[PDB]
């Protein structure tokens, strides 16, 4: 997946950039 | 940085934090008022921190200061990251000193096989959130164009290269974006994008910094 190194607060996938995800501790990766 | 070590107080001087509220991504200083970082990293109200280690605690060689200005590669692509470049103007010049300097551009685009220097705040684990409080960093070399393309099928511009270890384990990763890969004291790399982090196969994927020393001498001396 392609996903950017941005350290990104989320609380659901579709928060994050691109096809990074959104994970357990509340940031995108 | 996955894998890395600690690299010492102010010993990478062209480090900055871009900061919204906290720390989301890096970038280098490359004159007192201009920073280079990766496009996806744009935001609206940037502000910048120099002279920076633990990013908690003032230690005193810190300097803040705001963005005016923010140009995004024209030919940025958010879907594809193809072109992640940008460069932010900062509202007064920084100080220069031995905390806080400016990193060169490079003259050619560097080899494979050459080995550079990654830094950055963000998360130290391949699996799990481990945010560091200072600056880490990570000897890696250039891989090359095949490798790097079978690693990613289809996703591989000739604005990007992979750097890193096939068998996994060290990598840049979240809230390295933006920052520097440095080989012999030039900047080649802007941290881009990966798929995970420090996975077996899958090493990161950086901007080539040398497709843009003229857009970026053109922009900087243009505004």
């Amino acid at each position: 997946r392609v996903c950017p190194r941005i350290l990104m607060e989320c609380k659901k996938d579709s928060d994050c950039l691109a096809e990074c995800v959104c994970l357990e501790h509340g940031y995108c990766g | 940085i996955v894998g890395g070590y600690t690299c010492g107080a102010n010993t990478v001087p062209y480090q900055v934090s871009l900061n919204s509220g906290y720390h989301f991504c890096g970038g280098s200083l490359i004159n007192s008022q201009w920073v280079v970082s990766a496009a996806h990293c744009y935001k609206s109200g940037i502000q910048v921190r120099l002279g920076e280690d633990n990013i908690n605690v003032v230690e005193g060689n810190e300097q803040f200061i705001s963005a005016s200005k923010s140009i995004v590669h024209p030919s940025y692509n958010s879907n594809t990251l193809n072109n992640d470049i940008m460069l932010i103007k900062l509202k007064s010049a920084a100080s220069l000193n031995s905390r806080v300097a400016s990193i060169s551009l490079p003259t050619s685009c560097a080899s494979a096989g050459t080995q550079c220097l990654i830094s950055g705040w963000g998360n130290t684990k391949s699996s799990g959130t481990s945010y560091p409080d200072v600056l880490k960093c990570l000897k890696a070399p250039i891989l090359s164009d095949s490798s790097c393309k079978s690693a990613y099928p289809g996703q591989i511009t000739s604005n990007m290269f992979c750097a890193g270890y096939l068998e996994g384990g060290k990598d840049s990763c979240q809230g390295d974006s933006g920052g520097p890969v440095v080989c012999s004291g030039k900047l080649q790399g802007i941290v881009s994008w990966g798929s995970g982090c420090a996975q077996k196969n899958k090493p990161g994927v950086y901007t080539k910094v040398c497709n843009y020393v003229s857009w970026i001498k053109q922009t900087i001396a243009s505004n």
